[PDB]
């Protein structure tokens, strides 16, 4: 019910279900995008998960317990979006990040482009660990889209 | 509304994999409901 | 973005 890999975010009411987002179960939480579920609770086969922790301003939330996933971008190597998009399996793209430069320091970027219900997709380093989620990003001019790699605090 | 989670796989690397995309230095800002702009 |  809680067992580790990654998952789609869906939604259903009478009709058909839409794939809303991803992500990630580790250690028994599951680590998604805040603009995915806006931070309701999820529903897990028969079980319940409800939010534990969150961050609007992150663009994320947890269940079930705290953040997990601590690994972080190295700055320097490739990285392999896990892209889980609507109605496709599951692929894994390789890509040099580039850089969202902030006040507040920099943070890895991925100029990957994929649909919206891709959101929570976790990006990895070459040992598989999550290093953050795709799907909070900036539209630059050409139309084309960049996501920060966008990784919580294991506290 | 009915919101659940189905399991899509395993969560590895790829060896071999396909690199793509280019590496962009961007400028941006963060406000405090999560969205990122262009400077 | 199919920026969310």
């Amino acid at each position: 019910e809680t067992t580790d890999g990654v998952y789609r975010v869906m939604t259903r009411r009478l009709l058909g279900s839409t794939q809303v987002g991803v992500g990630v179960m580790q250690e028994g939480v599951f680590h998604t995008m805040w603009h995915v579920t806006k931070g309701a609770a999820l529903r897990s086969g028969e079980g319940r998960l409800d939010p534990y922790w969150g961050d609007v301003k992150q663009d994320l939330v947890s269940y079930c317990g705290p953040w997990k996933l601590d690994a972080a971008w190295d700055g320097l190597s490739e990285v392999q979006l896990l892209a889980v998009p609507p109605g496709e399996r599951a692929k894994n793209i390789q890509t040099l990040p580039g850089i969202f430069k902030t006040k507040d320091g920099d943070i890895g970027a991925v100029a990957l482009d994929y649909p919206a219900g891709t959101s929570g997709s976790p990006i990895l380093d070459k040992c598989g660990r999550v290093i953050g989620l795709y799907g909070n990003g900036v539209v630059i001019k050409n139309g084309s889209y960049v996501s920060a790699i966008t990784q919580g605090k294991r506290e | 509304v009915d919101m659940y989670i189905e399991r899509a796989g395993d969560i590895t690397w790829e060896k071999d994999a396909e690199v793509t995309g280019n590496s962009p230095r961007l400028d941006v800002a963060l406000d405090e409901s999560g969205d990122f702009s262009l400077v | 973005k199919x920026k969310k």
